[PDB]
Parts: structure tokens; C-alpha cells; sequence
């Protein structure tokens, strides 16, 4: 039945937090973010509002979507990079 | 009753004038000079000349298109008489070609008109026009002009006759496999393919992967399983606006950076790789010297990218601009192994030459996607291809060459997660270094992070998902930013058939200062021919008659960019 | 449904009812659970379609019950095909 | 030529494991999952698949 929509108005936290996470990938760390990643925070995003039933993606939802695919790319690196990776993304 | 359509027929073909010659008589008068009984007729004469036999020959052609043909040999004979076998007629209109999806019930057995690419010929075969038959029992002397032998003498029992091969006449008969033009083909669906067949001179006329328009008796011949066919009748394969239009744009100065825009408006970034693609697209000269070596003029450019780069979006827009295209991806072919193959169609029982995506793409361009993970037996006649041009297939007791001027756009994955530009290419690329040493010129497609294009590509992603971005190709296209992809496919077919440049001689010296400076600081002689090509191709473009020295610095840049690249 | 929907921490409700006899693992046993409801597929009409389906690799040490959230997914998704990497074939996955 | 009648929302249900000898020469409601599929071909004419 629930097929949730995106709101326009959550864009900026969508583009921000991606351009953030882009910048530490040169920073620090051998694995390059790429565009399928915020293909894969959408769709979480997507079945995080399918969860609630409600038919608009909220600003929590997001902030989950966020939590799950950053984790995932940090827990994945080295040691010696997985510990500065995780002081920078202290907010997510 | 048929006497009249005889007649009509007859004084058709004695009567018709065009250019003040009876081309029909003059053509055959020819055809028997020549020796070969063959005879072509135009539809849009046939129906000036009178609506009737038209009309007959478009709504029962089973029976009337053979009283032509004995009409014909009619004529051929009194034609002889003059001066002092079967002849075969062929058709050609000028109609629109109804598309092969539109065929139905009503226009069985009527004549139709079709286009397509040939994909698949078949080997000859024997068939019978012309019979002396024995009886058995009271040897009994008769001839026949599917066609059976009496089961009772017409003078002995059932089946009483016999064929006496030393007094029989036979025609020579083709099996070809036709499949429509993919600039009409859906998405999501797999192109219609049709079986036809022709007899007697129409055979051996093309090769698969050509282009060709068809005129032929649509007919279906056998829970109740059926299968529809051709009997092919005959086969053919700018405004001058538009020729003028182009020769204006061609004195536009800003034509070269409004194409280069217009490939791919909607990624960012990578103009230069954009440019390389017209070069591929716009192409090289092929020249031929006395001494046998053949001159190349296809260009190929391999694009190394990073995942994530957009390399499959890079590709899959050429496809749909060039006008000769076809995709190739995970050693998938047009129903081959990317090349030319012979299979045995169930249908007629016989074996067929096929052609694969190469040879489809005979003197265009051929996309191939996940380059480094195909098949290495393939590569071997991929290099082959790459540089002479040629497929070599062999088959039992016999090798076949087989023609392949296709220009090649590749794309890859590094070896490793991402180009490294502490090492050669040849370290860093995942697949054989001898392919890499037979590309024109190389990129490497970078994703270098920066906040304003990071930004603008997240925020396409939105759009898209948020629907916007059917929105944006109104607002693209109202910005003025790309050429219309049909007009742009028109422009590259139109530069292919009307220019074909030449190097001048202070372009030759500046690439030879070059060349030596470049050596002097180091590269090898085989990679002065990919410059030069791309020399041929600015001037292609610009349909100047002879290449000039403003070329160059584009030229030796784009290389430049290319090699050094890695 | 309606009542549940809106009730208070309705994703840790669903998140924490993923295998309950596993400890643990949340950061997995939330990918189930996204993966399990999905996202929305997309086809824009003259270009290409997007995917709704997400994707879980797990990779672990021996133990860990990789294999057991498996044999759970299979019993609690609607339509679930369970297979293996060496009793599995190319013409058993494709076609034949 | 012919009408051919299209039963619709028919109450009574099996699965392929239920197709007693009884239900022989009887209507029936079955679900399942499409795995083969064979062309269209006329029958004696009429399509058939
Ligand atoms: N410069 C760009 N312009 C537009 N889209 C881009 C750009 N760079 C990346 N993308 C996006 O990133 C995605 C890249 O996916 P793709 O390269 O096709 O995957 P793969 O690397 O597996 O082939 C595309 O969907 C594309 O929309
Ligand atoms: N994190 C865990 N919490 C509880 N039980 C576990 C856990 N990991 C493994 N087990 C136990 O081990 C078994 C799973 O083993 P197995 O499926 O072989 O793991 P894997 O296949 O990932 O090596 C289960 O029967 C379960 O009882
Ligand atoms: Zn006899």
C-alpha cells in the first residue's frame, strides 16, 4: 500500500551531509564515496518512512538513513583509518 | 482471359519511355548482351502506366506476377528475333516501407514492402523449374514446366513416372534472415526478425549486416503451427536545405564547442572527453597505397573510469547519436560471440552465415561495456579488428575473412579500486596490454571531490527521484544547450558521405616537430597515425577540403590529455 | 495496522522483532529490516529505470549466525528463494 | 462468431496439492507462480497458449 514520497525541502540535508561525507573520502581513506551511495541513502531513507506508514519522507527518517550507510562505510575501513573516520562523523 | 494480362505486360515493357529510352526493353536489350536474364521494374511506372495490372499484381500476386514472368520471356524472345530459358523479374517501388510490426491478416499474400538489416545469409541450393518425366512401365515421354509427379500415367501402376535429369532445367535459391531497423526498436523488446528468400540472380547480392529495403509477397506456408515468410521480388539498399543548411553551419565558428556540448548535456564535467567522442563519431580518412598497405581510419578511445564515474551513462549515449550503433556488454553480442558466426536455422534445415555486433557495425561505430572481463579468444579477433580491419572465421575445411572497419568505444575498470599515477597503464589496466597498445587515445575519467559539482550531481539525483527532471529537458532545451539527437544523427551521416580530408603540408612539419620534441624529451611511431586521424577528423567536422595547422594544437592537446593522462 | 503505525518508536518496535533469539547485531538486524520493506522502484519514461530493492552483504567470522537470519528471512519475507554458492549451478539460477 | 464466458470472482479456492478425484470435470480456483510459458499459435482458427 505505502509507497512514501520525498519532500523538497528536506534537499539540503540530503546534498550537505553528502558533500560533507565526499570531502573527508579525500581526506582520509582509500575508498572513494560515490554517487551510489546517496543512491542507497534515498531507498533507506524510502523504507525507514515505509516503516511508519506515512506516505512523506519526515527529517528522522533521514537522520537513521544517514546513521546506517555512513557506519557501514567506516566500520569497512582500515584500523589506522576506521579511528580518525569515526571522531569525524561524531554528528552523524 | 490471361492472354490480355500477357499482352499488357507486353506492350508495357515495349512501350514505357523514361529519359527517352525504353528503359525496361534497353535494360534487358543489356541484361542479354551481358547474358544474364534478369529484368528490374519500377512499381511507380507500373502504376502510371496503367492502374489495372497494378491493381491485379497488388491483390493476387500468386498467380499474375508468374504470367509476367513467362510475358517477359516472351518478350526476351522476340527481342532475339531481332538480332538474328526462364527470364526472372524484379521489383522495386518507391512506397513507404510499412513497418514489420504493422503486417496482419488482411495483407497476406498481397505484395508489401519492408526495411531492415540483413543479419544471416544461407548457403545456395538446387530447385526445379523445368521437368522431362518416364513412365516405368510404357516408357511414356512428357515435360512439366509444390509441383508433383503424376501418381497415374497419362499415356502402370501408382506412381508410375520417373525424372530424366539429362532433360531438366533447375534455378539456383537463397534462405536470408531480415530483422528491423534498430532506430525503431522498443525498449524492453526484442527486434522483430523475418525469414526471406530469394531465387535465381537475386542471391548472393548483400552480406549480413547491411541495410536494405524489401518488396516481396508476404505469405505463411506450413496445434495448427504456421510461419510466415517473404518471397523476395527485389531489393535496394539529404534535401538540399538541409545539404545547404549544414554547409552554413559549417562556416559557423562556434560549431565545435556547441557539439562538443551537446553530447551528454546531463552529466558534468569531462568536456574534453566529450571532444574525444566527437573524434570517434566524426572519425578519421581511410587511404589506400599502391604498395598494398592499407591505411586504418577508424579511432578508438578507451575510457578507464573509477566505479561510481558514470562510464555506463557515457556509452549508452553514444548509442543512441551515432548513427550506426550497437552495444555490447558482459560478452554479450548481437546473438554472437561479437563476431561473425555459421549456425543451422531449424526452419529450412540449412546453415547460415550470421553476423555479430562487429559486423553489423561494418564502417560505424561498436560500444563495448565491461571491457576488461570478456572473453580472451574474443580479444584475439577484437585485435585483429582493431587494426586490419578483418575477422577471420573458420569453419571445417574452410577460412572465411570477413570485413570489419568499426570504430570502437571501450570502457574498463582499473586492476585495482581506483588509477593509480605512480604506474604505467599497463600495470593498472585489467586486461591484456597489447589491446592497450592498439587504442588511438586512452582517458582516464577522475572524480576529483569539489563542492559545486559534488553538489549539482546530488541534487540531479533528487530531481530525478522527485520527477523534476522531466522538467529540465524542457529547460535544457529551451536554454538552447544541445542539438536535436535526430539532427545531430543526421549532421554525423552527412559529414561521413560528403568530406574526406587531407593533411597540408605545414600541418605534416608541425606534427613532425612534434613528434621529435616529444621523443626528445622520451610514445612510439605507431601512435603518430592516432594523432593524425584526429588531425583528419577536426577537418571533418569543419568539411574544410584539406586539413590545416589550426588543427593541430587541438589535436596534439586532446592526445596530449590522453596519454599523459597516464 | 493504522494504530501501530503511529505509535511511539515504531522502528526500534520493528528493528528490536527482528530475530528474536538472536543477540545482538543490531546494525545488522536493522538491514534486515530495511531490506525486508524496501523502497519505491522508479521509471522515468525515454530513460532508465531506478531500483527499490536493497542489498545486504554479511560478512563475519565462524558463528555470528549469518546463516540462521538467512533461514529467518526465509520464513518471515512473502516470497523468499533460498540458495547456495556451490549447490547452485549457472543453468540453475538463469534459465533453462 | 462465439462469446466465450468469463467466469469472475469464483468463492471456492485449492492449491495443486488440494486437486482431489473429486474436483475432476468440476470449475476450480488455483494460484501459483508462472514458470513456463509457451508461444501463441493458432488451434483449430483460434490462439492458443
Ligand atoms: N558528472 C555526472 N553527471 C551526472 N550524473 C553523474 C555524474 N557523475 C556520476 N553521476 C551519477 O552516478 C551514477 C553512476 O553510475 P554508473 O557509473 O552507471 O555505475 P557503474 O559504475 O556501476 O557503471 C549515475 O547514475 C549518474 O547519474
Ligand atoms: N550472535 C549470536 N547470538 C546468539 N546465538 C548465536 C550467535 N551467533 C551464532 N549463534 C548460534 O550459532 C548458530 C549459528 O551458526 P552458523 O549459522 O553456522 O553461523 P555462520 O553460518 O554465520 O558461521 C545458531 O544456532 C545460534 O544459536
Ligand atoms: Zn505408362
Amino acid at each position: 500500500k505505502i509507497y512514501p514520497k520525498l519532500h523538497q525541502m528536506d534537499m539540503d540535508k540530503v546534498s550537505r551531509v553528502y558533500a560533507d561525507l565526499r570531502r573527508e573520502s579525500i581526506s582520509t581513506g582509500s575508498f572513494p564515496i560515490t554517487v551510489r551511495h546517496l543512491e542507497s541513502i534515498l531507498r533507506i531513507a524510502e523504507s525507514f518512512a515505509k516503516m511508519r506508514l506515512s506516505e512523506f519522507v519526515s527529517s528522522y527518517d533521514l537522520d537513521r538513513a544517514i546513521k546506517v550507510v555512513v557506519d557501514s562505510f567506516v566500520d569497512a575501513q582500515k584500523v589506522s583509518v576506521r579511528r580518525q573516520l569515526r571522531r569525524s562523523f561524531a554528528i552523524y | 482471359d490471361n492472354t490480355e494480362i500477357i499482352k499488357s505486360f507486353k506492350n508495357f515493357i515495349l512501350e514505357f519511355r523514361l529519359d527517352s529510352q525504353f528503359i525496361y526493353r534497353d535494360q534487358l536489350r543489356n541484361n542479354i548482351l551481358v547474358k544474364n536474364y534478369s529484368l528490374t521494374v519500377n512499381m511507380e511506372h507500373l502504376i502510371g502506366y496503367n492502374e489495372d495490372i497494378y491493381k491485379k499484381l497488388s491483390d493476387e500476386p500468386s498467380d499474375i506476377i508468374p504470367l509476367f514472368e513467362t510475358a517477359i520471356t516472351q518478350v526476351a524472345k522476340r527481342i532475339s528475333i531481332l538480332s538474328r530459358p526462364t527470364f526472372q523479374l524484379i521489383l522495386n517501388s518507391n512506397a513507404n516501407q510499412i513497418p514489420l510490426r504493422d503486417l496482419d491478416s488482411e495483407h497476406v499474400s498481397k505484395i508489401v514492402r519492408l526495411s531492415g538489416i540483413i543479419i544471416s545469409t544461407s548457403v545456395l541450393s538446387s530447385r526445379a523449374t523445368y521437368l522431362s518425366i518416364m513412365c516405368r512401365n510404357c516408357r511414356h515421354t512428357t515435360s512439366i514446366t509444390t509441383v508433383s509427379l503424376p501418381r497415374s500415367c497419362l499415356s502402370c501402376g501408382p506412381d508410375p513416372y520417373i525424372i530424366i535429369h539429362e532433360s531438366s532445367k533447375f534455378i539456383d535459391q537463397q534462405f536470408l534472415k531480415l530483422q528491423e531497423i534498430p532506430e525503431l526498436v522498443p525498449v524492453g523488446e526484442m527486434p522483430r526478425n523475418l525469414t526471406m528468400t530469394c531465387d535465381r540472380y537475386l542471391t548472393n547480392k548483400v552480406i549480413p549486416g547491411t541495410r536494405v529495403t524489401i518488396v516481396g509477397i508476404y505469405s505463411i506456408y506450413n496445434v495448427a503451427i504456421r510461419t510466415p515468410y517473404i518471397k523476395i521480388l527485389g531489393i535496394q539498399s539529404f534535401t538540399e536545405e538541409e545539404e545547404e543548411e549544414f554547409l552554413q553551419l559549417s562556416r559557423n565558428p562556434k560549431l565545435y564547442e556547441i557539439l562538443t556540448n551537446s553530447i551528454a548535456p546531463s552529466i558534468f564535467g569531462n568536456e574534453d572527453i566529450k571532444k574525444a567522442i566527437v573524434c570517434l563519431l566524426m572519425g578519421g580518412s581511410k587511404k589506400i597505397l599502391p604498395d598494398g598497405m592499407r591505411l586504418r581510419g577508424d579511432i578508438n578511445v578507451l575510457l578507464l573510469g573509477d566505479p561510481g564515474t558514470a562510464k555506463s551513462q557515457l556509452l549508452k549515449f553514444v548509442e543512441k547519436v551515432s548513427p550506426i550503433a550497437v552495444y555490447t556488454s558482459g560478452k554479450g553480442s548481437s546473438a554472437a560471440g561479437l563476431t561473425a558466426s555459421v549456425q543451422r536455422d531449424p526452419m529450412t534445415r540449412e546453415f547460415y552465415l550470421e553476423g555479430g555486433a562487429m559486423v553489423l557495425a561494418d564502417g560505424g561505430v561498436v560500444c563495448i561495456d565491461e571491457f576488461d572481463k570478456m572473453r580472451d579468444e574474443d580479444r584475439v579477433a577484437i585485435h585483429e579488428a582493431m587494426e586490419q580491419q578483418t575477422i577471420s572465421i573458420a569453419k571445417a575445411g574452410i577460412t572465411t575473412v570477413l570485413n570489419s572497419r568499426t570504430s570502437v568505444l571501450a570502457a574498463a575498470n582499473p586492476i585495482y579500486g581506483r588509477y593509480d599515477d605512480l604506474k604505467s597503464p599497463g600495470d593498472n589496466i585489467d586486461f591484456q596490454t597489447t589491446i592497450l597498445s592498439r587504442f588511438d587515445m586512452i582517458f582516464i575519467v577522475k572524480d576529483d571531490h569539489n563542492e559545486e559539482r559534488d553538489i549539482s550531481i546530488a541534487n540531479h539525483v533528487i530531481n530525478i527521484h522527485t520527477g523534476n527532471a522531466n522538467a529540465m529537458q524542457n529547460q535544457q532545451e529551451e536554454n538552447g544547450s544541445e542539438i536535436s539527437i535526430e539532427k545531430m544523427k543526421r549532421y554525423i551521416t552527412y559529414c561521413r558521405l560528403k568530406c574526406a580530408p587531407r593533411l597540408s603540408p605545414q600541418a605534416a612539419e608541425k606534427l613532425s616537430s612534434n613528434f621529435v620534441t616529444i621523443r626528445k624529451q622520451l610514445i612510439t611511431i605507431r601512435q603518430l597515425e592516432a594523432i593524425i586521424r584526429i588531425t583528419e577528423s577536426l577537418a571533418k567536422l569543419e568539411l574544410s577540403p584539406i586539413a590545416q595547422e589550426r588543427h593541430v594544437d587541438e589535436a596534439i592537446r586532446l592526445f596530449q590529455a590522453s596519454t599523459m593522462d597516464a | 495496522f493504522r494504530k501501530i503505525s503511529r505509535d511511539r518508536g515504531i522502528i526500534d518496535k520493528i528493528i528490536s522483532s527482528m530475530a528474536p533469539s538472536i543477540y545482538g547485531h543490531r546494525d545488522i538486524k536493522t538491514a534486515v529490516a530495511c531490506s525486508l520493506f524496501g523502497g519505491v522502484p522508479k521509471n522515468v519514461n525515454g530513460k532508465h529505470s531506478i531500483r527499490g530493492d536493497i542489498n545486504v552483504l554479511l560478512l563475519g567470522d565462524p558463528g555470528t549466525a549469518k546463516s540462521q537470519i538467512l533461514k529467518y528471512v526465509e520464513k518471515t519475507a512473502h516470497r523468499a528463494v533460498f540458495a547456495t554458492g556451490q549447490g547452485a549451478s549457472a543453468v540453475g539460477l538463469t534459465a533453462s | 462468431s462465439e462469446i466465450h464466458v468469463r467466469i469472475s470472482d469464483f468463492p471456492t479456492i485449492y492449491s495443486l496439492r488440494e486437486l482431489r478425484e473429486s474436483n475432476l470435470s468440476s470449475l476450480v480456483r488455483v494460484t501459483g507462480v508462472v514458470t513456463r510459458r509457451t508461444g501463441v499459435f493458432p488451434q483449430l482458427y483460434r490462439n492458443y497458449q
